[PDB]
């Protein structure tokens, strides 16, 4: 077994990123803006 | 201006020159009350209007 397969380096690390966005198209099937006010506001 | 500007955010003020709208709608009301009272009344009486012969001494 390789060291890389069972060990991680101290400086090497991942982070999590989150964001809000909109998706266009969809041939319908999108959000119901009446029940999703934030969609129309954005 | 070359600054970055988000698309979906609520366009809040972010820098020195940014402008914001303020709705005052201020309403304050405070009240305070206090009271105290004290009444004392007394009235005593005593009279014979007729004294027995044996009690006339006192
Ligand atoms: C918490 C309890 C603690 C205990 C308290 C103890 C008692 C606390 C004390 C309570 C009694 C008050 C004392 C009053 C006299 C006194 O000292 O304080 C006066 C100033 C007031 C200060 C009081 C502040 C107290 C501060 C408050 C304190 C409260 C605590 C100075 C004074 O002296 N002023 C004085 C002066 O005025 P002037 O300055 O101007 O000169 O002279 C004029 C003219 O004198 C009169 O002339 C008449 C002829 O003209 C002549 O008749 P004649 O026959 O000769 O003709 C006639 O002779 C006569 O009565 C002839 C004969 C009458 C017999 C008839 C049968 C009655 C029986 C009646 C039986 C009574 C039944 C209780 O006598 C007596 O045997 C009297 C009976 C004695 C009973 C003894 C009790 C045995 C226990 C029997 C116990 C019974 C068991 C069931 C001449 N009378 C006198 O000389 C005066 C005096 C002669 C004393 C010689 C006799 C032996 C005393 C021998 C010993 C007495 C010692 C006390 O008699 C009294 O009353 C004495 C009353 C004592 C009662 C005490 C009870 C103790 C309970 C015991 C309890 C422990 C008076 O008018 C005037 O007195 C008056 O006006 C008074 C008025 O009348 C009567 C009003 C009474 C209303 C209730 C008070 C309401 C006041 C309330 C507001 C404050």
């Amino acid at each position: 077994e390789r060291i890389r397969d069972l060990t991680s380096v101290q400086g090497v690390r991942e982070n999590s990123l989150i964001g809000y966005g909109l998706v266009v198209g969809l041939d319908g099937t999108g959000d119901q803006t009446t029940q999703t006010p934030f969609t129309t506001q954005t | 201006n070359y600054g970055y500007q988000p698309l979906f955010e609520d366009r809040r003020p972010r820098n020195i020159g940014d402008t914001l709208t303020i709705v005052l709608q201020e309403n304050v009301s405070a009240s305070k009350s206090s009271s105290a009272n004290a009444s004392r009344d007394g009235k005593t009486s005593f009279g014979f209007d007729t004294v027995p012969r044996y009690l006339q001494g006192l």
